[PDB]
């Protein structure tokens, strides 16, 4: 999903970014006696300040 | 057992075909005021304030960032601060075991006045610091300066944290200790433990800043070093003169500097579940200035009339050369070195098969001006032009005969102080050899600028940046300045190579030769 789109140039599949994410993995929880069957999604790793570039 | 020598017919041999025999050049040699240089991976700063009567005074301040043990941890439940003291070992050797155990202990590295007193003032900076900054599709390193105290200050939060007026010898009245700090704990069942510490620095901070910044702070802002070094961005330590006492500055290791907060939380419990309460501590460890480049180290000299007049740009002569040479560390002066004259005659030096046995550089010391000044115990000589270490330097593999003694190595190629029977310094050889040999040995080869600066240890051989470089020629730049310079506070007037010099005294290159006939 594409929220915004930057006012620059784009980086290629093989250059290094400079940006912020935050990570969740998905995992189908099974459905319990009580609860029925969903989704869940935990949370692993964030990074709010970006210091060096990620090498894609 | 015929292997002894005498000294009977030693005219009755034929001559040899060789000519041992010594030449005299001249040198070119002017001064280099070295300004803002970088201070950002100094593994060892200064702080205090140093008072030279020959160079001038030296204030030192120092800016590092802070670091968690370990991220996102568990407080607990109703966290109470007890005490925030910070630690900072000392540069120290003991000096005389004592009975009861205990010690004795030296400080070492303080320049100044044993008895000097400075007001130190501990706040908690408010200007985040980064490693490395991206720019126009490269990954830039950053760099702090010397001369940045000004924005590291105006961008300081609330007041120090070491306020406790009850200890005046922690603030206002701070001066570096050697205590051995002794501690007895009765908690072997009723047994004592009397543990010994090093002289150490030991503040007590604000207790009320650290409940809430770090025992009472969201949880949010202690989860990762990115977020925590955003909060806190680091501390800034400030010096000045304290009340009617002189000032002293020590050099000092950051790294294992820390700060320990000892709280009591309420317990895992569960199990009883009363309102008792456990004893936990967190530390907040300083950066570490090689692994990272959030420290800098805030020089500020107040250069006397001598030594500013000296350097001054009005008062050097790049042509003839200067008089007298200023070299002092930190951000203070270095020696630009030409062998011009040596160059001029290369062309007949390779002509007639002459081949060098060793080439030297005497630097004499001017002990007259240099008189009542600590004085630096050894210098250093590079190449400018491409500030790499000198052939002869990598060729030197002699280490320091006392053992331990790290810094006395390379005596070959020399640089290190000669003492005389008053205590002293004289002079300072450096041997350059290696590089005079590959002058003449290979004709591609260019005299490059030499460039003599004092240093604090001669293993340290790397260099540090200058905010904005100068143009010391038309094409010619002094870019960089070698590491072990800024660390050392000290400098040493040398005589010049300016024909007007007496040639007792004058600086001039030595070349002794094997010329075959
Ligand atoms: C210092 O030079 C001390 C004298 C060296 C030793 C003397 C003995 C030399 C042995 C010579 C043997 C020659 C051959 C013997 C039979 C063929
Ligand atoms: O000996 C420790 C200390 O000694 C002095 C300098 O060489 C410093 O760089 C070093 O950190």
């Amino acid at each position: 999903l594409v929220l915004r789109e930057g006012t620059g140039t784009s980086p290629m599949n093989t250059d290094g970014a400079f940006t912020s994410y935050r990570g969740e993995y998905l995992t189908r929880v099974a459905k319990t006696d009580t609860e029925a069957e969903h989704l869940s999604t935990t949370f692993f790793e964030q990074v709010l300040f970006p210091t060096k570039a990620l090498d894609l | 057992c015929d292997k002894d020598f005498n000294a009977i017919g030693g005219d009755l041999i034929g001559d040899d075909h060789f000519g041992l025999e010594s030449e005299k050049y001249d040198v070119l040699s002017y001064n280099q005021e070295v300004t803002s240089v970088q201070s950002n991976v100094l593994p060892t700063s200064a702080l205090g304030i140093y008072s030279n009567p020959v160079f001038g005074e030296t204030t030192a301040n120092y800016v590092t960032q802070v670091a968690l043990v370990a991220y996102a941890p568990s407080i607990g439940e109703d966290p109470v601060i007890e005490s925030a003291v910070l630690s900072i070992p000392y540069f120290s050797h003991v000096t005389a075991n004592n009975t009861d155990g205990s010690h004795t202990y030296e400080l070492d590295s303080i320049y100044g006045p044993a008895n000097g007193k400075l007001k130190l003032s501990v706040y908690e900076s408010g200007y985040q610091m980064r490693s490395s900054f991206p720019s126009n599709g490269t990954e830039l390193p950053q760099y702090y300066y010397t001369s940045q105290n000004s924005t590291f200050d105006q961008a300081k939060v609330g007041t120090r944290l070491n306020d406790d007026l009850t200890k005046p010898f922690q603030n206002d009245q701070f001066f570096f200790s050697s205590e051995e700090y002794k501690t007895v704990t009765k908690d072997s069942n009723d047994k004592e433990t009397t543990t010994y510490t090093a002289p150490e620095m030991r503040l007590n901070l604000n207790s009320a800043f650290f409940q809430d910044k770090i025992l009472k702070a969201p949880a949010s802002k202690i989860a990762s070093t990115d977020v925590f070094q955003e909060y806190f961005r680091g501390l800034y330590f400030k010096v000045e003169k304290a009340d009617g006492s002189p000032s002293n500055m020590a050099l000092m290791d950051f790294s294992k500097g820390k700060i320990t907060i000892t709280y009591k939380a309420k317990t895992d419990i569960t199990t009883d579940a009363p309102e008792t309460t456990e004893e936990r501590t967190i530390v907040i460890n300083l950066v570490n200035p090689t692994s990272s480049g959030g420290t800098a180290n805030l020089l500020q000299d107040a250069k006397s009339a001598g030594y500013s007049g000296a350097i001054s740009s009005s008062n050097v002569n790049k042509t003839e050369g200067d008089e007298r040479l200023y070299i002092k560390g930190g951000q203070g002066s270095a020696a630009v070195i030409k062998l011009n004259d040596f160059a001029s005659k290369l062309d007949d030096i390779r002509a007639k098969n002459w081949k060098v046995n060793e080439a030297n550089l005497i630097f004499n010391i001017d002990s007259d001006l240099m008189t009542g000044a600590d004085e630096p115990k050894r210098v250093y000589l590079y190449d400018l032009t491409n500030n790499v270490p000198l052939a002869d330097y990598y060729a030197d593999q002699t280490t320091s005969l006392t053992v331990g003694d790290t810094k006395g190595a390379k005596y070959v190629f020399g640089g290190l102080i000669n003492l005389g029977d008053n205590k002293r310094g004289k002079t300072y050889k450096i041997r350059i050899t290696e590089y005079i040999r590959n002058l003449i040995k290979d004709k591609t080869a260019k005299n490059v600028n030499l460039g003599l600066v004092v240093t604090e240890s001669i293993g340290i051989t790397t260099s540090n940046f200058l905010e904005n470089r100068i143009v010391l020629q038309p094409n010619e730049y002094f870019s960089q300045v070698p590491r072990a310079s800024i660390m050392n506070p000290l400098g040493t007037i040398l005589y010049g190579g300016k024909a007007s010099v007496p040639d007792d005294k004058r600086l001039r290159l030595e070349v002794y030769y094997t010329k075959p006939n």
